[PDB]
DNA sequence: ACGTATGCTATAATGTGTGCAGTCTGACGCGG
DNA sequence: TCCGCGTCAGACTCGTAGGATTATAGCATACGTG
């Protein structure tokens, strides 16, 4: 166990110990964008495809062409410190290498002519953080892993297209990654048709016959063989004895000597052995039999030369006798079989209309584009395009490995396009699937869900871009001048640009990361959605593909998903959960070899999961062995049942690998219903991190792995010694064994300090680590926002009640004690960010000063001369920020306000205001403020107060990057110096900057002093530049918008305390308003006094079916026992062996607790730095179905001295005599969610008004009435009440002449109805006549 | 068959003359002499050579069906001036003019607000001077980086890059949303609500009670020069054409007017209320 | 489902009976979401005519 | 219209009614040439496009799509269905004396009461606190009434208390399913941001304190008060339309 | 004079295509 | 007159959130108002 473990240890009530670890949570979004980026030598992934892929591009003529030949990333520009704070893409500049090669005409191919070679920009590509985010315009945003159809082929079958026949109508359908959709589909008459892009409907022998193939061909390819002998005059016929199976004898079927069937029976399996152990191969039959059968090649007449019969013709007697007189007496026939081998493409070839190759080109051509007259290379050139050329059509990797699978192949890396052998195999395994062997594939297994994300959207979008630029590179070579055009003239950087930044900002994928929670960070990167391009929608979304699929098992969370419309297609990933190479999903599996369970995993794909039987992780290890059961419960082929020991073949690594993280987290998940559980997850994921981060008493353990991985923490990349800590920042000192040899080994950890979030609330990193202590690799330094010792800390837990309270918990209705809003525990923190916008209007310019017309005294008093708002300065609703005044144009002084400005005066400068004033109701500190000016008109001196703060900030800071890396890099040499020339004080006499000139003897460490010599002169030159680049970003000019001069942002600190109308939850989903803030003196409580802090109804609990909150209670209650016996010890001041035996018989009790952990480790100072943190309650993990039972959880209630029960003996507050019958009691975690009720509250009485329809506008944003819809209306019309709803489609809504009159007319007191009409139906007259529709209103 | 407006022309133009050297000569000899017939068929034959001369100036304005409109107007204005005599090819003098008639009419009809040439011919200079600096400097250049390699005004650069600004529909969706549009949320300038409304209604409703407590040669004066009363607002000086006819008794009556109005503003309860409006 | 659900909350469900119960679950909830418009549509369709 | 932000913006009609001038007028230029009559034809083509566009874009053939890559909005489409001016600009309209927030529970009201926020009714009622305000004679004007509300000094409370006093306000619950979706009661102001709901009326809007959020409406007319009063208050309205049973039932 | 608008250039070049393709139950409206 | 398959019509009601494009030569007389 480690240091920071040490200072307070989970008790994990863990049985099934972790042969797999948590992995980190952020592998999927890093990983893949790694891939993007990546310049791979050959294996062609992100870019480097990118340009192998279009490129090399040559002219239109073919004389002149551009080559790829390499790229790089420059560093970026502004790095995300700046970036976040600007508001520009965080990106690094693309430079790549073109080569400009050009031909000889005459000449055979002149390559060596003009080998031209340059360096080329062409767009600025957004970066990954570490966290898996991307800075678009200054906001770490994330793109969603999409979900999306696998490339290959499909087979499918409308259970009933017309149940009018009520016949399953079987399709197959080629999906490529590019290219055009090949499908083949059946009809009521069991005709094979081809419909390219699911255009027209086109016969199936149409494709067949573009790929040159003879009538003959086609059928011999299908169809089996028949074969009929006339020999002399007795007709005969070759039989294979598994033919005339499951069919009548239409004849009498006799042989060299015996009848077997009679006419009119059914020939059985006896009969079939019968005819094949007698060896039968011919058999006389009659001609009768021929008509109907379908003869398969051409015969043509040896003496006349002409076609008897064409291939595919349906027999006759009298063709038959033309034929055996022609001098054929050896025919060939398909083998017809209307239950298994069908005749499908004969009846086919009789519909299709096209007769040989190039006239079925010809169809296909007047298919995709009709009108135009064909030729012989336009309707080859279309149908060689389609599906057959490196151009237009690519499979891709994953395209033709499931294609291959899908047809049992040979292959699993093959060819981008479509081969003759491709098409013709489809459409046989249409065929089989037609006949009865073969299944169909269903969309809804993840086998054919394939997962797609970022990196490779990246490719794809970084694709077009190059696709935009061909256009421009081929049309300007060709018909430019050869010579004189340079290859970045024909190049254009925009369109990739462009390209790019439309993936990173206008795409569903790409939205503002949900970061007002760490939990919410890291499960909304790991949410995988069906939705935005080449995916599902809303409007077309069905049912079955929302559905859980057996596939999800391990791979996607079944309780993880928005009960909004976007309900099934949105899901979280699983927590062991991984994308396979190609991209389907794969789940752990602990490898079963010969009855033992190996510790060997393999990441079982969504098509391998099926084949072998999986056991259940609640199956029991015989600690190094095999299952202590004979029968396990197992699970396969999407199926559960019980099997022996040797049937079984894998197992179910972990318990939780079902799940999600946001599921993760929730404790006795095995006992809420999974639509709680889901809501429970969803509420989670918007809990406001508060105040004081509380760490929760009843977790999972998967605490501590969500707060680190999610990247909001900062954790030690190298163990050692705190040198120094600091609420800005940390400095360790690295030991000797980790720290490298060359530099100096002091790692620097500049903490975020409180600063503003996507959803504003507060983002601090306090230190969880105390001056000189020594840390381990890899441990918490610094805590974030919602995190405790690195375990995740969402909300706070309270001592809890659950029980009615004179209605005050209703429906679900909360009713905290006063003394929770006194401890403000669950205060909240809204940093707000506002703006103010210098423009260039077409009057003039604006600014920004303290002059401002029409003000008080009291409004400028908080403002400096430059016209900001002090730092500190607290502010409110009217009180003005910023200082902001535009130019007054022919403004009409009516003649009122000429008198009125004539008589008191103040004649405002000929320039308007429009100061940044705080909006109306928020109030708090301000803690900044940033100026943004363009590079230009002279600056405000508040602008240059700020300047000067960053330039002496940043020299300082650097100051002492320079001194502290010194101190550390002479350390080294000090230690060097010793060993060989051993002289203590003599060498200490003089300074320290005459120390590179004394050396050693010949030695690996006179080498060492070099290196620390010349490296120390390293980072004294690297200083000066790194001075440069500070110094001028902070004498720079900030890019603006055209029109905008310059922009003063200011934060504000708004500290909101909890109150009726706020909604809080716990994490099994029980909802609920604060309705009351109980008084203390109201608040029941224990016999022993101290009250509880909510009261919860116990009516939200049976309906609910989420009982994981009560026993969430009661080991709350528990823990907390456990931590009032060890505070009251530490109170009284014991001793550290009376602790040591308390707390070692607190951590085993369990049955088979996983971790055994010993106090006799621990030191005496160890255990007490331990004991402070486990007062306020000993932290219990419950993993989520491995979790704790009545068993254990009462035996804890015992060592707390607390009632087996969990019901207490309560006293209410308001009177002092006690509640009829004891309550439950105990501590619950729960949260403050995002819906606070001071960012909902609305009213208005009159407002702004809407453009056209004139009635009001809509939100509290815009101050905008509540919409009264039809709805509502007809609720009116129930009523009767006519005025209550004329007045509300009238005078409230756009009626211009009664809002005003009405108005007028309250004032006065006579509330009068005085209607018009409304001016939106006034609009619809007009809009209707503009239609060409007379339309007007015929009067009385 | 074909019901494509862009087809059914297309199939037209595919079965219209194709003109050799000499045959151009003959017709368009004839041509400049009015021959009717021949002015028609050059145009006819050569309406194949617009489309490939439209099919690169496209997604740029307008349609391809707008361009080969607009570039078929261009190839009649070369019918009116070619010239027969010369030895040098006409779809070489053709191309000229349909190159240059398309550009033209996609800069009128590609912004909604109206862009003359003059703004535009430079705005494209300052935008392809853009393109050389960007790939050099692998940062899109600034207002100021443009000015420098141009060493031209900061503002010029500036107001024609203000000009270059793109416009969105007010009937566009919201976020990957069709909820809400834009004219569902700007609001109307003109109208501001009744309490407005009745702010200046009430104001000015109190100002007449106002006028009426003063003297009668008080208020007489004091309107007619502000225009409240009166039909055109005078100065100190103009109020001589009613009856005042002076300079100096109509300044001092003015502001007397004025002194036992600021009495009864100090009095209902303004003064300095109603200062900081 | 052929198989149901054996345990109840109090015991405690294993990780299938869950994954079991999901099925359910979702598409109970699914009904909740989507199947509300014609019920709401038919609302809308007969206040017309009355 | 012109943006804040320097932009503008122009709604698709004046987009689709520049292509319909542009062709009939470059028809005007063609019929002058005596143009041929193949390219005649091509322009009355497009001049018909473009018309039939303008009337109803999405329906002859593909809808001229513009710069987001989406269709442009043409006439009938404002007449057109849910987004239409019917169903969205008319028979559903945004209003005024309109407010909205989440509801928490009354257990200590009577059945015809309902708790109300006081900076709530402060804005809702605000032309019948400058209308009471002139009569006492405390202001003189209504932008004199309007800065003593803003203030928001003691005695308007008293005033602001006075007029709602004998007042219904209409509180409307999502979804208006049958008429009882919106009961009237007598606002109690109370000092929170929270509206408090009678507990056995919260059947008939199926209002659970979870996080629901009912708007209000003040009925201005005298007729509005008696018609709240009269038909639409909460006592008045016990039995359900549907069956004669009663709706008000404790849970 | 200032801004907008109209005009001309002479190698040869002469027929476009581009891009989303698990909605669904119910109801007519033109041929076949 | 009846069957098949083409187009065309719906799919509940209120609340919140935030952003960005490419390019049209180049120069010399013709048309409109202080
Ligand atoms: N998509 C939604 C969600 C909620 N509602 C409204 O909100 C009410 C309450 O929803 P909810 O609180 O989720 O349901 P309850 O029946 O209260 O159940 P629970 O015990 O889970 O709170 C619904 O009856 C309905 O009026 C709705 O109309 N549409
Ligand atoms: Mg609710
Ligand atoms: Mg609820």
């Amino acid at each position: 166990y480690s240091y920071t473990e040490k200072k307070r240890i989970r008790k994990d009530f863990g049985k099934r110990p972790q042969v797999l670890d948590v992995p980190y949570l952020l592998s999927i979004q890093l990983d893949s964008f790694q891939k993007f980026i990546e310049q791979d030598p050959e294996g062609q992934y992100g870019l480097e495809a990118a340009f192998r892929s279009v490129f090399p591009i040559q002219s239109y003529s073919g004389n002149s062409e551009l080559q790829y030949v390499s790229y790089r990333l420059g560093e970026p520009v502004f790095d995300v410190q700046e970036c976040q704070i600007r508001g520009v893409t965080y990106s690094a500049p693309l430079r790549v290498k073109l080569r400009l090669v050009i031909y000889e005409r005459e000449a055979p191919e002149g390559t060596v002519k003009d080998i031209k070679e340059q360096e080329v920009y062409m767009g600025e590509i957004p970066l990954m953080t570490d966290n898996g985010t991307f800075v678009i315009n200054g906001t770490e945003r994330v793109i969603v892993s999409q979900l999306h159809r696998s490339p290959g082929v499909f087979f499918d079958s409308d259970k009933g297209k017309t149940h009018s026949s009520g016949k399953v109508l079987y399709n197959a359908r080629i999906i490529p990654y590019r290219g055009s959709w090949l499908d083949f589909e059946f009809d009521p008459k069991d005709n094979l048709f081809v419909r390219i892009d699911r255009r027209r409907k086109l016969p199936a022998t149409i494709i067949l016959r573009a790929l040159n193939y003879t009538t003959e061909q086609i059928l011999d390819l299908f169809f089996e063989k028949v074969i009929f002998e006339i020999r002399d005059n007795k007709l005969q016929m070759e039989l294979v004895p598994e033919r005339l199976r499951g069919e009548t004898a239409s004849f009498d079927i006799e042989a060299n000597g015996k009848v077997y069937v009679e006419k009119g029976r059914r020939i059985t399996a006896r009969h079939i052995r019968q005819l094949e152990k007698d060896d039968v191969k011919l058999i006389e039959v009659p001609v009768e039999y021929i008509a109907g059968k379908v003869v398969a090649k051409d015969y043509i007449d040896e003496s006349t030369g002409e076609l008897i019969c064409a291939a595919n013709m349906e027999l006759s007697l009298d063709l038959l006798a033309k034929l055996s007189q022609s001098g054929h007496k050896r025919i060939e026939t398909l083998f017809t079989n209307d239950l298994d081998h069908g005749p499908y493409i004969s009846e086919t070839l009789r519909v299709d209309p096209t007769n040989d190759r190039l006239s079925a080109l010809v169809e296909i051509y007047r298919m995709m584009r009709p009108g135009e007259p064909p030729t012989r290379e336009a309707a080859e050139s279309l149908f060689e395009n389609l599906f057959f050329s490196e151009d237009r059509y690519d499979l891709s990797a994953v395209g033709r490995m499931k294609f291959n699978r899908s047809l049992l192949r040979e292959e699993i890396e093959g060819s981008g396009i479509l081969s003759k052998d491709d098409i013709i195999d489809v459409m046989k395994k249409l065929i089989d699937i037609r006949n009865g062997k073969g299944e169909v594939d269903d969309i809804d297994h993840l086998g054919n869900r394939r997962i797609r994300s970022v990196g490779e959207m990246a490719e794809n979008q970084f694709r077009v871009g190059l696709v935009r630029v061909e256009r421009a590179v081929k049309e300007r070579l060709s018909l430019g001048d050869l010579d004189t055009l340079m290859p970045q003239d024909m190049i254009n950087a925009k369109p990739i640009s462009a390209a790019v930044k439309e993936f990173f900002g206008s795409s569903q994928l790409s939205q503002f990361m949900d970061q007002n929670n760490p939990l919410s960070e890291i499960t909304h990167k790991r949410r995988i959605s069906a939705l935005g391009p080449g995916g599902l929608t809303r409007e077309r979304a069905g049912f079955e593909v929302r559905d859980v699929h057996p596939t999800h098992y391990g791979r996607v969370c079944p309780i993880e998903t928005p009960e909004g419309p976007n309900i099934g297609l949105i899901n979280s990933l699983s927590v062991y959960a991984q994308t396979n190479e190609y991209g389907f999903l794969e789940t752990p599996y602990r490898k079963v070899t010969d009855g033992v369970v190996t510790d060997e995993i393999h990441y079982l794909s969504a098509i391998e999961e099926g084949n072998y039987v999986i056991a259940q992780a609640n199956s029991n290890l015989d600690e190094e062995g095999h299952f202590v059961e004979d029968l396990v419960t197992c699970r396969s082929k999407g199926e559960s049942s019980l099997f022996s020991r040797d049937q079984v073949d894998y197992m179910d690594v972990s318990t939780q690998q079902v799940v999600s993280v946001g599921a993760s987290l929730i404790p006795f998940l095995e006992h809420d219903d999974a639509n709680r559980a889901l809501m429970g997850a969803n509420m989670q994921r918007q809990a406001v991190p508060t105040l004081r981060a509380d760490k929760p008493l009843v977790g999972t353990g998967m605490e501590r792995a969500v707060a680190v991985d999610s990247g909001v923490t900062a954790v030690a990349k190298r163990g050692g010694v705190v040198q120094y800590v600091d609420a800005s920042r940390i400095v360790i000192k690295v030991n000797e064994d980790e720290m490298y040899p060359g530099e100096a080994g002091i790692d620097i950890y500049n903490l975020t300090k409180y600063t503003r979030s996507n959803q504003n609330t507060c983002i601090n990193q306090m230190p969880c680590v105390s001056l000189g202590e020594p840390v381990e690799r890899g441990d918490v330094l610094a805590d974030g926002p919602s995190t405790d010792l690195g375990e995740l800390a969402l909300g706070q837990n309270m001592r809890v009640a659950f029980m009615p309270w004179n209605g005050y918990n209703f429906e679900d209705s909360i009713l905290v004690s006063e003394r929770v809003v006194q401890e403000d525990r669950f205060t909240t923190i809204h940093i707000q960010e506002l703006a103010c916008v210098s423009r260039d209007t077409k009057l003039g310019p604006e600014e920004i000063t303290a002059d401002i017309p029409n003000v008080g005294e009291a409004a400028l008093s908080k403002l400096d001369e430059s016209g900001i708002v002090y730092i500190g300065a607290e502010v409110t609703g009217g009180d003005i920020l910023v200082g902001k005044v535009t130019p007054k144009g022919e403004t009409q002084l009516t003649p009122e306000e000429k008198l009125l400005r004539a008589i008191f005066g103040e004649k405002a400068s000929d320039v308007k205001d429009s100061s940044l004033r705080v909006p109306n109701g928020v109030s708090g500190t301000v803690i900044d403020v940033q100026v943004f000016t363009r590079d230009g008109v002279e600056k405000d001196k508040r602008a240059l107060e700020i300047e000067e703060m960053q330039l002496k900030q940043a020299k300082k800071d650097l100051s002492e990057e320079l001194q502290i890396l010194e101190a550390g890099l002479f350390s080294r040499i000090r230690a060097v110096l010793v060993a060989g020339g051993v002289e203590a004080e003599k060498l200490d006499k003089l300074p320290r900057d005459r120390w590179l000139e004394l050396g050693l003897t010949d030695e690996e460490k006179q080498n060492q002093l070099e290196q620390l010599a010349e490296q120390y002169d390293e980072l004294k030159h690297e200083f000066e530049k790194k001075l440069e680049a500070k110094r001028r970003k902070i004498t720079q000019g900030d890019d603006l918008a055209p029109g905008v001069l310059k922009i003063v942002k200011v934060y504000l600190a708004v500290k909101r305390r909890i109150q009726p109308g706020d909604k809080m939850a716990g994490r099994h989903g029980n909802k609920g308003v604060i309705s009351k803030i109980n008084p203390i003196e109201d608040m029941p409580y224990d016999e022993n006094g101290t009250p509880v802090d909510i009261v919860l109804n116990p009516l939200g609990v049976p309906s609910r079916m989420n009982i994981g909150q009560i026993l969430e209670t009661h080991l709350g209650m528990a823990a907390k026992g456990i931590g009032d016996k060890i505070n009251a010890m530490l109170k009284q001041q014991q001793e550290v062996a009376k602790l040591r035996e308390f707390i070692q018989r607190a951590y085993d009790l369990g049955a088979d607790v996983r971790q055994k952990v010993d106090l006799s480790t621990f030191s005496d100072e160890e255990v007490m730095r331990l004991a402070e943190n486990l007062r306020k309650g000993m932290p219990i993990a419950t993993p989520v179905f491995d979790g704790a039972k009545e068993a254990e959880i009462k035996e804890l209630l015992k060592l707390g001295d607390l009632p087996t029960s969990g019901q207490i003996r309560l006293y209410d507050g308001r009177t002092g005599e006690q509640f009829e019958r004891p309550v439950t009691v105990g501590y619950m975690y729960m949260l403050k969610l995002n819906h606070l009720v001071d960012d909902k509250m609305h009213a208005r009485s009159t407002g702004s008004y809407s453009l056209v329809t004139q009635q009001p506008l809509g939100g509290k944003a815009q101050f905008g009435g509540q919409r009264f819809g039809e709805m509502e209306v007809w609720a009116l019309e129930a009523y009767g009440a006519a005025y209550t709803l004329q007045e509300m489609l009238t005078v409230k809504s756009d009626d211009v002449n009664g809002r005003t009159k009405m108005y007028k007319n309250i004032v006065d007191g006579n509330h009068q109805m005085e209607p018009g009409m409304p001016e939106s139906f006034n609009v619809l007259l007009k809009e209707i006549r503009s239609l060409g529709i007379n339309i007007e209103l015929e009067d009385e | 068959r074909v019901l494509d407006a862009t087809q059914l022309y297309l199939g037209e133009i595919g079965y219209s003359p194709l003109l050799t050297a000499e045959e151009e000569v003959y017709f368009a000899r004839r041509a400049l002499r009015g021959d009717v017939a021949s002015r028609r068929r050059m145009i006819e034959s050569n309406l194949r050579l617009v489309v490939k001369i439209a099919r690169r100036y496209g997604n740029r304005g307008l349609a391809l069906l707008d361009l080969i409109e607009e570039g078929n107007l261009g190839l009649i204005r070369a019918v009116e001036k070619f010239d027969p005599e010369r030895g040098f090819r006409f779809s070489t003098y053709a191309t000229w003019w349909i190159r240059q008639t398309i550009e033209r009419a996609i800069m009128n009809q590609t912004r909604t607000i109206r862009l003359p040439i003059h703004i535009v011919k430079e705005l494209n200079v300052y935008l392809r001077t853009a393109r050389e600096l960007s790939h050099k400097l692998d940062h899109e250049p600034s207002a100021e980086e443009i000015a420098e390699q141009l060493d031209k005004p900061v503002d010029d650069v500036s107001r024609m890059l203000r000009l270059n600004e793109r416009i969105t529909s007010v009937d566009t969706p919201l976020g990957g949303d069709s909820e809400k549009a834009l004219l569902d949320i700007l609001a109307d300038e003109k109208e501001n609500g009744p309490e407005d409304t009745t702010q200046d209604d009430d104001m000015k409703q109190s100002i007449v009670k106002w006028l009426f407590e003063l003297n009668a040669k008080q208020r007489e004066v004091l309107a007619r020069r502000f225009g409240l009363l009166g039909y055109e607002a005078a100065t100190l000086e103009d109020v001589g054409r009613e009856i005042g006819l002076t300079r100096e008794r109509v300044r001092q009556i003015q502001v007397e007017g004025l002194r036992r109005l600021r009495e009864i503003l100090q009095t209902q309860g303004l003064n300095i209320e109603a200062l900081f409006l | 489902i052929e198989t149901p659900i054996t345990a109840n909350f109090r015991e405690g469900l294993n990780v299938l009976q869950y994954f079991i119960s999901t099925h359910g679950a979702r598409k109970g909830l699914a009904d909740t979401a989507l199947k509300t418009a014609n019920s709401g549509y038919l609302t809308r369709r007969l206040v017309d005519v009355a | 219209v012109p943006l804040d932000g320097g932009r503008f913006a122009t709604s698709d009609l004046n987009d689709l009614y520049r292509r319909v001038i542009n062709r009939n007028n470059r028809l005007k230029r063609l019929l002058d040439l005596a143009a041929p009559d193949i390219i005649v034809r091509n322009e009355k083509r497009m001049l018909q496009e473009a018309v039939d566009a303008l009337l109803d874009n999405g329906r002859r053939g593909r809808a001229i799509t513009g710069s987001n890559k989406r269709p442009l909005k043409s006439l009938a489409d404002m007449i057109k269905g849910k987004q239409g001016r019917f169903r969205q600009n008319l028979l559903g309209k945004r209003v005024d004396y309109s407010g909205r927030s989440v509801i928490t529970v009354g257990p200590y009201l009577r059945l015809h009461q309902c708790g109300l926020p006081k900076k709530m009714a402060l804005e809702l009622f605000k032309p019948f606190i400058y209308g009471k305000l002139e009569l006492r004679g405390l202001a003189t004007t209504i932008k004199a009434a309007k800065k003593m509300v803003e203030r928001e000094e003691a005695v308007v409370w008293d005033i602001l208390d006075e007029v709602i006093r004998e007042h219904p306000v209409l509180l409307n619950r999502a979804p208006t399913l049958h008429r009882l979706g919106i009961q009237a009661f007598e606002p109690v102001l109370i000092e929170g941001k929270a509206i408090q709901l009678h507990p056995l009326v919260c059947a008939a809007y199926n209002a659970d304190f979870d996080g629901d959020q009912m708007a209000v409406h003040v009925p201005l007319t005298l007729e509005a008060q008696l018609e709240a009063r009269a038909l639409m208050m909460s006592t008045n309205n016990i039995l359900s339309p549907a069956n004669g049973e009663p709706i008000i039932v404790p849970s």
